């Protein structure tokens, strides 16, 4: 019975990479945000002092 | 884990303020440790466990 929603993923279409700097630079800040939060903390370090 | 037997080791010998003195330099004690022999009595009872 199982059914799903096909996820369209062609990729760019549009070359925005080649004029559309100050949109890419609100993406780049966008996915790098997205990426923080995801990047794994720390853990045993060396005690500071 | 080895940063557990230097520890111990450096304390043993009085003076060293243990807490005071990184993960680094200890790690290199370890490697250089690894490459010496065994005193007989020591390694003659090993072999028998």
């Amino acid at each position: 019975t199982a059914r799903y929603i096909r996820p369209n993923l062609l990729q760019d279409r549009l070359n925005l990479h080649d004029n559309f700097e100050s949109l890419w630079d609100t993406i780049t800040t966008s996915n790098y945000i997205l990426a923080r939060s995801v990047v794994p903390d720390l853990k045993e370090l060396v005690s500071t002092e | 884990k080895m940063k557990a037997i230097v520890e111990d080791f450096l304390k043993r010998l009085h003076i060293f303020d243990v807490a005071r003195v990184p993960d680094d330099q200890m790690y290199r004690l370890r490697d250089r440790l690894r490459l010496l022999p065994v005193e007989v009595r020591r390694l003659d009872i090993f072999n028998l466990i």
